[PDB]
């Protein structure tokens, strides 16, 4: 019963291992194993539940263990292991074959098979940790191992894609440990974690690997947002070390999502508005990306309110996420209607929900935007309006208070009007007829560059699938 | 089933008179003794709540509002099982004998079609479309398919269900598209625009109503002048004032329609006053419009306040085109508004980009914003011009 | 992890660094420091000391300078600690309002200068009137609060107006390198 | 489509038409 | 290990040969468009 | 004026008159159909090619 | 081979750029 269970999953694990084993030996095929490793994460997660944990026990016995002797015992000690044929050397799948990692040449140390075996061994260990949700000592014990090993081992172009997915598990398992319980040893692990990301990023710069460097950047930018220090992130994004070539579909929208949050407190909404829009188009529409689309669309609606312009409220309805978008509808309604008491009572009840996404701090500053939008609505209606007519509609304090607030709207060129103190009315200075200026040419010059930018993208992509088929023989 | 649908429709919202719901309730109890209206009244309490929903004797035990006259007494309660035996036990046994004796084909199909009309008055909709499906396989020509599309259309008319009914209305024309005569070809497109009025697609669905109601009426459910109020209000609503002179004010059917009854007050009082550019007498005609037309009519009250926001901005927009600058004493001191009350109407229209107007708060000189040679060639070109790269890079940047 | 030292014990020390960033007119580091603290809705929002620069800048974002100026004068927090940056922030308020008076206000006497801008001693504005020639009678501005409008802007940044049509033509000539 | 749905309140017809009755009496 | 330093010079040769053809093809396609409009 | 017979705009406040040319637009059909005709078929070139 | 391996990407980069421009010339 239990004997046939261990041989079934181990044969499928070697079958998938031999596919990427022979491809990395000749030249560089690494593009092909990268596609296989994408599905390997999903196929292994479903397979870990079946046949219990015994699929990874005989896999270490098959190959040679450089560091992994005590790692499997320590990983299986917390679950109160039940020992069945636990003596090492029970299952031998090698039997002296070239693709089987021939033993005599391996035991005599005349050849080194540890490079591809050990780096792949750490991948299967991190998968069971996230599947079984093993925390506390098991998280810190594996961190003391992989990091010193990556410093001694020098990865080639194909080998840099192995640990690229391991850095995500180190940061993911660390954040779940801090939020679960607060202990004195929690931040001691984060200090070394923050210093380790900067040391390995220095080496990956010369490797020119797209997935390796881009995976760390999105993990480093998230750490800066938790501490709330832009000075570390400001110079970090100015170097432009983020590879734009191949992020696949995972890192497309993750990079632009951080720039929208950083520039939100920079008081520049021109560039931040484009980053949040590009994050929506680059993010997949599937169910696994719904967690990202939930937080991203909530940030886009908050940026528009900070710009002074009322966005489209139809997104709060036709979308299927409106259950979580209900608190944000009353915020825009209070800013549009200009009611002072409605905005104060709206943020009071939903303050608990705004604490999770940390958007309540931006909602406090929406108190000013209620007046910013209210002035824009009343100004467009009446070109010449009396000074006391504004205080009657918005129920303001006095005439000296509104005189200061209207002067704040034309600061950046929003309203573009003038205040006449002696005449007693505010007159709009916008005569339209802007076509006589150079403004139409300013937009058309970018459309030509944007059209040729899409041309330059299509300019050079054809031959990539044609390299394999034209070089190989065809019927 | 239009009598119980149109008269009892006042059970939704009536702010005018109390006897309006009382007088209309007499027709509900009068027509229910012949054919069973029970599934209609059960849905009235399940649609709108905390108004008339407490008038039903047995749904949940409640008593509220002004209406004790709508209910099922101990008579109709005993008649509930009497109508079920006649509409199910009596009819199904007669049709079952037809399948055993094998008499005719289309005659057996018309039996299930006629029987399917009773399920609309039963209130079980699973067997309503099932019996129509049995006659669907027996239907050969288009003669038997006429009553099929009518019974399916009643499912959304009788039960006020615009969700599952519109799928069956479109499934008949999509599977086999013929249409026969142009009369039925407009019928498949008419039922398409009916369920679109519930979601309020505005001029898309409403443009077909003025064409169909001015030519032919089904005459089985209602009369020609009873539902003519739907096209009278939506006639000037959807159509611009430029084409009202060659269509509405001069029409063979409409000009003869106003002489039938005085309950329209749209194609005559509102059309002539709007074409004459006189808003002094035009506005008081709107006082009897919403009360005596929009409220009693079904599909018109589905909009109600949705009419004015489009109409109130249009009536002043046509006046702004006839003068470069107007005067406040004409708007404030004469026709439709006072001085201070003017801020509520045009105040919310301009920030919505519905119209461009300027009002003076000192001298009282109204100013009109004219685009002149700009129009859509310069300003509006920039707005809709950005959609070129927006829709192209939306799904284009992700390749496949 | 937890707190072995004293910072939030005196909440003015954090605000002194916050108000010092406003002395250089730097909003980049100012708004970021509010996210650096641990409890935003507990110690930051409830305590008026940490909320002092927020409430001061709130009226600046709302646009009303009358209540914001009263925090530096009628307030009780400007006595000891904030006294160092009091007159500094008072100089920052007068460096903000009158920037907008250039285009909006065509003319105004000395009464609005003493009232709206809240100036105390006379002839001190004359010290601000020295170099760029302020016969206040109508509008002499552009000395204080940025600078003049100059004229003839050419060959600086991206596209210009008067002399060069070449860079304007360069957009039409940009397709030369794309097509070839 | 749905933006027009919620933004329309209970105002206008039931309200403004009641004001037009007393407006003509004051003139 | 001999091919490592031997192909090092070939790397610059393969780059220049592809650049020389890329520079000459711009002048070649100009005469191709002239013959199309001439017919 | 609203019937497109006499083209002009008046002044109610001062009792004046203004000059209004008969054409309200100059060759709009050019960019009118060039715009909306493009917005219809710009999406029509994608559909399932991205899936 | 630190410089040899680093400059190897320029070989595949310029090769894929010139071949895809030959198809346009071969079409002409």
């Amino acid at each position: 019963l239990h004997h046939s269970e261990k041989k079934y999953a181990e044969e499928d694990q070697v079958q998938e291992l031999l596919k990427v084993l022979n491809e990395i030996s000749k030249t560089t095929l690494t593009l092909d194993p990268r596609y296989i490793w994408r599905s390997l994460k999903d196929l292994s997660s479903l397979r870990n539940q079946e046949l219990l944990n015994a699929e990874t026990l005989c896999f270490t016995v098959n190959v040679l263990y450089p560091d992994s002797s005590s790692f499997k015992k320590n990983l299986l000690k917390f679950i109160t292991s039940n020992h069945k044929s636990s003596v090492p050397g029970s299952a031998e799948l090698r039997n002296s074959y070239p693709a089987s990692f021939y033993s005599v040449n391996t035991e005599k140390k005349t050849i080194e098979v540890t490079a591809e075996i050990n780096c792949f061994m750490h991948l299967l260990v991190q998968l069971f940790l996230w599947d079984s949700k093993e925390l506390e000592q098991l998280v810190e014990f594996n961190r003391k191992v992989v990091i010193p090993n990556l410093l001694c081992y020098y990865n080639l172009r194909s080998l840099n894609l192995i640990n690229a997915k391991l850095w995500f598990y180190i940061y993911l398992s660390h954040e779940t440990l801090a939020r679960s319980s607060e202990e004195i040893n929690s931040d001691n692990q984060n200090i070394i974690l923050r210093s380790t990301m900067m040391k390995f990023l220095k080496i990956a710069s010369l490797k020119h690997d797209n997935e390796t460097k881009a995976m760390l950047i999105n993990l480093i930018l998230r750490d800066f947002l938790n501490n709330g220090e832009v000075d570390s992130a400001s110079d970090f994004i100015s170097k432009l070390e983020y590879p734009h070539t191949d992020v696949s579909s995972s890192l497309e929208a993750r990079y632009f999502f951080y720039l929208s949050k950083i520039n939100a407190i920079q008081l520049d909404y021109s560039t931040a508005n484009e980053y949040i829009i590009a994050a929506i188009r680059k993010a997949p529409h599937n169910s696994k990306s719904l967690g990202f689309l939930q937080q991203s669309n909530k940030l886009h609606c908050c940026i528009q309110l900070l710009m002074g312009d009322i966005p489209e409220l139809s997104f709060f309805h036709q979308s299927n996420m409106q259950k979580s978008l209900l608190p944000y509808y009353h915020l825009t309604k209070a800013v549009k209607l200009g009611d002072l008491k409605k905005f104060t009572s709206t943020i009071t009840k939903y303050k608990q929900l705004l604490l999770k996404d940390d958007t309540y701090q931006l909602c406090v500053r929406l108190r000013s935007n209620v007046i910013k939008t209210g002035i824009r609505i009343i100004s467009l209606t009446y070109k010449k309006i009396s000074l006391r007519d504004i205080c009657l509609k918005l129920n303001l304090d006095s005439e000296q208070t509104v005189e200061y607030m209207v002067s704040r709207a034309i600061r950046d060129g929003v309203i573009e009007a003038k205040i006449n103190h002696e005449d007693g009315f505010i007159e709009t200075t916008e005569l339209l007829n802007i076509y006589d200026s150079e403004d139409p040419q300013q937009v058309f010059d970018e459309r030509i560059k944007f059209a040729n930018q899409l041309h330059d993208e299509y300019l050079v992509s054809m031959r990539y699938p044609e390299d394999k088929k034209t070089q190989q023989n065809e019927k | 089933n239009y009598e119980v649908s149109e008269k009892a429709f006042l059970l939704t919202q009536s702010k005018v008179s109390i006897e309006q719901r009382k007088e209309a309730a007499e027709f509900v109890l009068a027509k229910i003794k012949e054919e069973e209206m029970a599934p209609y009244y059960k849905y009235l309490c399940e649609e709108y709540l905390v108004n008339n929903g407490q008038s039903d004797l047995e749904h949940d035990e409640k008593s509220d509002s002004l209406n004790e006259w709508i209910k099922f007494d101990q008579e109709l309660y005993n008649e509930l099982c009497k109508k079920n035996e006649s509409k199910i036990k009596e009819l199904n046994e007669k049709i079952q004998k037809l399948e055993e004796d094998d008499e005719g084909e289309l005659e057996q199909a018309q039996a299930w079609i006629n029987l399917g009309e009773y399920y609309a008055q039963i209130g079980d909709k699973d067997n309503a479309e099932k019996t129509l499906g049995k006659s669907l396989s027996k239907a050969i020509s288009t003669g038997a398919k006429i009553d099929v599309m009518l019974t399916i259309a009643r499912l959304g008319f009788f039960y006020n269900d615009q969700l599952y009914v519109k799928e069956k209305l479109e499934a008949v024309n999509s599977m086999i598209e013929k249409g026969g005569d142009w009369e039925r070809r407009n019928r498949y497109k008419t039922y398409y625009g009916i369920h679109c009025l519930a979601v309020r697609n505005f001029k898309e669905a409403a443009k077909l109503l003025v064409d169909s109601l001015a030519t032919f009426t089904s005459i089985e459910l209602t009369s020609y002048e009873s539902i003519a109020t739907y096209a009278s209000v939506t006639g000037l609503f959807t159509l611009e004032r430029t084409d009202l002179k060659s269509k509405v004010i001069d029409s063979p059917e409409l000009l003869s329609l106003i002489s039938t009854t005085a309950a329209l007050q749209s194609i005559s009082s509102l059309t002539i006053s709007l074409y004459a550019s006189d808003y002094a007498s035009y506005f008081p005609y709107l006082l009897e419009t919403y009360a005596n037309v929009l409220i009693p009519c079904k599909y018109l009250n589905r909009h109600a306040d949705f009419f004015v926001r489009e109409m109130r901005r249009k009536v002043y927009a046509q006046l702004l085109e006839s003068y470069k600058t107007l005067s406040l004493k004409s708007m404030a001191s004469a026709f439709g508004v006072s001085v201070a009350f003017l801020d509520n109407d045009l105040g919310k229209f301009i920030p919505n980009k519905q119209l461009n107007c300027v009002i003076d708060r000192v001298n009282g000189i109204v100013e009109t914003n004219r685009p002149d040679n700009k129009n859509a060639q310069y300003h509006l070109l920039v707005k809709q011009g950005d959609g070129l790269l927006t829709k192209l890079q939306k799904y284009g940047a992700a390749v496949r | 992890n937890h707190k072995l030292s004293e910072s939030d014990k005196k909440s003015k020390l954090i605000s002194l660094y916050l108000l010092n960033l406003l002395s250089q007119n730097n909003t980049t580091k100012f708004h970021s420091e509010l996210q650096y603290l641990d409890k935003h809705i507990k110690n930051l929002e409830d305590d008026s000391l940490l909320s002092y620069p927020i409430k001061l800048d709130r009226w600046l974002m709302e646009g009303s300078y009358q209540k914001a100026w009263d925090l530096l004068q009628s307030g009780s927090q400007n006595i000891s600690e904030f006294d160092s940056f009091t007159d500094i922030l008072k100089s920052a308020i007068r460096d903000e309002i009158a920037k907008n008076t250039e285009l909006s206000y065509d003319f105004l006497p000395l009464s609005n200068i003493k009232a709206l801008l809240f100036f105390n001693n006379e002839k001190e504005t004359e010290k601000f009137a020295l170099e760029r020639n302020w016969p206040i009678v109508n509008s002499k501005v552009y000395f204080n609060n940025q600078s003049k409008e100059k004229a003839d802007y050419e060959d600086e940044m991206m596209h210009e107006e008067d002399q060069k049509t070449n860079i304007i033509e360069k957009a039409m000539d940009y397709a030369i390198s794309i097509e070839n | 489509e749905n933006w027009d749905d919620v933004e329309v309140d209970d105002d206008f017809t039931n309200e403004l038409k009641a004001e037009l009755d007393r407006y003509k009496r004051e003139n | 290990y001999f091919k490592l330093k031997k192909l090092e010079k070939e790397y610059e040769l393969l780059t220049l040969q592809e650049d020389y053809i890329k520079d000459e093809q711009r002048h070649l396609k100009r005469e191709l468009k002239r013959a199309q409009e001439e017919v | 004026i609203l019937d497109k017979i006499f083209y002009g705009v008046l002044d109610q406040g001062n009792g004046w008159l203004y000059v209004y040319e008969t054409p309200n637009q100059d060759a709009t059909y050019d960019s009118a159909l060039e715009l909306v005709g493009q917005l219809n078929k710009v999406v029509d070139q994608l559909f399932e090619k991205a899936s | 081979e630190q410089k040899i391996q680093e400059t190897e990407l320029k070989i595949r980069s310029k090769t894929e750029n010139v071949r895809r421009l030959e198809a346009q010339r071969n079409a002409l």
